[PDB]
RNA sequence: UUAUCCAUUUAUAGGGAUGAAUU
RNA sequence: UUAUAACAAACCUUGGAAUCAAUUUACUUGGAGAAGAGGUUCGUUGAACUCAAUUCAAAAAUUUGUUUUGUAGCAAUAGUAAUUCGUAAUUAUCCGAAGUGGUAAGGACUAUCCUUGAAAAAAGGAGGGAACGGCUUUGUGCUUUGCUACUCUUAAUACUUGUAUG
RNA sequence: GAAAAGUGUUUAAAGGGGUCCCCGUCUCAAAAGGGAAACAGGUUGAUAUUCCUGUGCCAAUAGUAUUAUGAGUU
């Protein structure tokens, strides 16, 4: 229907620290298990540190298309 | 959910758990029990230490033509349960006493 | 134990099939008083009559499958 | 002036209708052996229309927005009068009749009142603030 | 020798706190989005005695911003707080007795209590009955703030660190003499078993450095080094001066 | 700052301008 | 929920208080509404009160007067003290005033404390408004079409399900 | 910590409640704290708020189908 006052909501709600907030995703905040968390942190650590040349050379990993082509050829 | 390919332990023996014969051992004489039998149609049985009230009732039903309204029990200091069994009004404990012996 | 004062209520109670026994008592008052007790599965309902004939009539009225206990 | 003119909306403060909002229909202010207090006579809403979404189907919406009313004579000292006045949007004499307060079919009258309220809510008009106020359940 | 009274205390057996009747720990709010960016108001629903403490507590109810429900904090009550007063906490709170603000946002001279020394610490300094700290300055760099604690010590804290404007309730409780031994009995009976204190000098040598002698006297200097061990650290520990304080 | 360390909470909105509050 | 009565409180309506008043053993209380007048409730208590019944007579769409019962029911059938009679049964009794304040409990209060005097299981109440008749027919638990006894609720009864009361 | 033991959320992927979300160490510790419900009389050589007579009280009481009991809605 189309009536002004049957469907009128008082949705102008959000000011800080008053009324329950709306909602967010929270993935950033969930605690996670110890393992998996360490892996996450490990990755970060790896990124962060000065990586020696040899080790670095183990992550320049071709272009995707070319790799796929190579794989196909090998097949 | 379990799905064992064969069961762990299979007691093929006849059950050790106490049947009617073994659960309820014998009636009591003694002046007290005789009096009980006379006056208020309560039969007194010595029973196994590990008899429940339900169990005793069941035993009585099986072993005799007895219907029991109520069963009180107690553990004697001789390591036996003594079960005071009050019969329903339809039965005369005296008659049933006679029947048993 | 409950008391009853509406004769009709008492009668209704009597009519109801869980009422196994009636107890009818005679009491020398300080004339013959009569207490009518019905023994229901739940409660023992009692009516007191000052007047003997009335009491008698109500007793007569009571269903003849009731298990009447004349106390004294 | 005389705060409680017929049609003014009020909030009951006392009784079973504690925080319910309602329209006064006929003020008396004459103390008697029967009612020794100035009393107001009020037609109000007990159970407001529940919140409704556009998505919902029309029958279900109608069911949702049923409004269960009541008619009660009440001491003026128990009612908080509001600025809101609904003399216009209802024919007020038609809501509650003094004589019918006594009468047997009071429930029928109440039902009728409720129906009227529902109708009003359905057709708002332009849109009065008073009617909006009446619509919303008071949260306390 | 034997183990001295002091040493026994650390094992905490009978020398643990009498924790039973206490209403809970007194702590500020968790440091949420609210308190960091704006203000939250709560009701002081009741002001109450917490037994072993000298300062009354305020049960303050806040409404949780992330779930529908009321949750209770235990605040230490500043003088002048009352039941049904609103207490507001946050960066953009207003400066009233009772409210909880980052020290950065209070002008110099303001008087505060329940002060977090690190942000998020849930409030740690100036809690005793009567006490208050003073904001003495905020640096032109912003960031840190200089406070003066009840001791006299001046300390530098983060400006984001929270505090409570006003002075703690039950002030001057030390003004009234205890008079009776029993009133002291009752005081410690609610805290921990630190009372009666027998004098080392009244003990035997097995029991205390001061113990023994045909005279009741300490016999050796009663200023002991910082770097003493457990049973030595007994008189005036690490004393820079001694005697009637002139300064 | 990433090791390390401490704190805080349900690990609950990235940084700036004396009622109710939930589907 | 023992029914009522009486009483300390708490609240409601009315009423509008200085020439202050009510009021306790004590002080407590009052324009944030006192006294007075009428009510509501909890708590003590557990038959107080005409409490209930009945007796008949008069007034409204049921209330007043008089009388007889009931140890209010439990309850007299039980206890107690008697009295006989028999070799277990009958009878008669069991009721009219009040004081003391030892003990216990409850009440309303008042005072002391740098002492402010456990918790939980369990229960309850409130706020909130999720969800919403039944049967029959059609299509992929959901939607559409047609009809009016329905949703609760205790208690009993029956029948399968391991033997459905301690 | 060689273990034996010592500490008990300190850096856990620690069973319940609703229709995936929401809670959340476990366990023992009171025969004087908390707590479902009982009274009288009678009876034995010896037990009794426990047996007997009487009178109650408490908590359960699965589903389906009838019955009745009353409510509410037309
Ligand atoms: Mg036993
Ligand atoms: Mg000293
Ligand atoms: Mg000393
Ligand atoms: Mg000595
Ligand atoms: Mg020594
Ligand atoms: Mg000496
Ligand atoms: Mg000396
Ligand atoms: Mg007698
Ligand atoms: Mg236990
Ligand atoms: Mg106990
Ligand atoms: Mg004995």
């Amino acid at each position: 229907k189309d009536n002004p006052l049957i469907f009128e909501k008082k949705k102008r709600s959000n000011i800080i620290g008053v009324g329950v907030r709306p909602k967010k995703d929270l993935s950033k905040y969930v605690k996670w298990p110890r393992y998996i968390r360490i892996q996450r942190k490990k990755k970060i650590l790896l990124q962060r540190l000065k990586v020696p040349p040899s080790i670095n050379q183990f992550n320049h990993t071709l272009p995707k298309s070319q790799t796929q082509d190579l794989l196909n050829f090998l097949k | 959910a379990r799905n064992p390919k064969c069961p762990r332990i299979v007691k093929s023996c006849h059950s050790k758990t106490l049947d009617k014969y073994g659960l309820i051992k014998y009636p009591l004489t003694s002046e007290k029990a005789m009096k009980k039998i006379e006056e208020i149609n309560t039969l007194v049985f010595m029973c196994d230490k590990r008899a429940n009230k339900k169990n005793i009732k069941k035993s009585v039903k099986n072993l005799f033509g007895i219907e029991c309204d109520k069963v009180n029990v107690l553990n004697t200091l001789n390591g036996d349960k003594k079960a005071y069994v009050r019969l329903s009004g339809e039965h005369d404990a005296l008659e049933v006493a006679n029947k048993i012996g | 134990p409950k008391q009853i004062t509406d004769i009709r209520k008492f009668l209704k109670i009597s009519r109801k099939p869980d009422t196994t026994a009636v107890i009818i008592m005679k009491k020398k008052s300080k004339t013959v008083i009569t207490k009518l007790k019905l023994r229901t599965k739940k409660y023992l309902y009692t009516m007191v009559f000052a007047d003997r004939k009335k009491a008698e009539r109500i007793e007569n009225s009571l269903l003849p499958s009731l298990k009447r206990i004349y106390y004294p | 002036g005389k705060l409680l003119k017929p049609g003014k909306v009020i909030i009951i403060l006392n009784g079973r209708r504690a925080g319910k909002k309602a329209v006064i229909v006929n003020t008396y202010e004459g103390q008697t052996r029967e009612r020794p207090y100035s009393y107001c006579l009020v037609a109000g809403i007990e159970k407001h229309p529940l919140k409704v979404n556009k998505s919902m189907t029309k029958k279900k919406i109608v069911k949702r927005s049923k409004v269960k009313a009541f008619i009660k004579c009440i001491n003026v000292n128990h009612i908080l009068p509001t600025r809101y006045q609904v003399a216009n949007d209802f024919d007020i004499k038609s809501l509650a009749s003094d004589d019918v307060l006594k009468s047997k079919n009071k429930k029928k009258e109440v039902k009728k009142l409720g129906k009227i309220f529902r109708d009003k809510f359905l057709e708002p008009v332009e849109v009065s603030k008073d009617i909006s106020f009446l619509h919303k359940k008071l949260y306390f | 020798g034997r183990v001295i009274r002091g040493q026994r205390k650390g094992r905490g057996s009978i020398f643990k706190s009498h924790n039973h009747h206490r209403k809970g720990a007194a702590k500020l709010r968790h440091l949420d989005y609210c308190e960091k960016k704006g203000y939250i108001k709560g009701l002081v629903k009741d002001i109450i005695h917490d037994p072993g403490r000298g300062a009354p507590l305020a049960k303050v109810i806040f409404k949780r911003t992330e779930k529908y429900g009321k949750k209770e904090e235990l605040i230490i009550a500043s003088e002048g707080m009352f039941t049904g007063q609103y207490i507001s906490c946050g960066t953009k709170a207003p400066l009233s007795v009772g409210n909880i603000l980052p020290i950065g946002k209070m002008p110099e001279g303001t008087l505060i209590c329940n002060l977090e020394h690190r942000t998020g610490n849930r409030g740690t300094l100036v809690k005793a009955s009567g006490c208050y700290a003073t904001v003495v300055g905020q640096s032109e760099d912003g960031k840190k703030t200089k406070v003066r604690l009840p001791s006299g010590a001046k300390k530098t804290i983060d400006a984001k660190a929270r505090a409570m404007v006003g002075v703690v309730g039950a002030g001057g409780r030390i003004d009234k003499p205890i008079l009776k031994a029993g009133v002291a009995h009752h005081k410690y009976r609610v805290k921990r078993n630190c009372w009666p204190k027998v004098r080392g000098v009244a003990m035997n040598p097995v029991e205390h450095p001061h113990g023994g002698g045909n005279h009741q006297h300490i016999g050796h200097p009663s200023t002991v080094s910082r770097s003493a061990p457990a049973g030595q650290k007994v008189g005036l520990i690490a004393a820079r001066r001694t005697g009637l304080l002139r300064g």
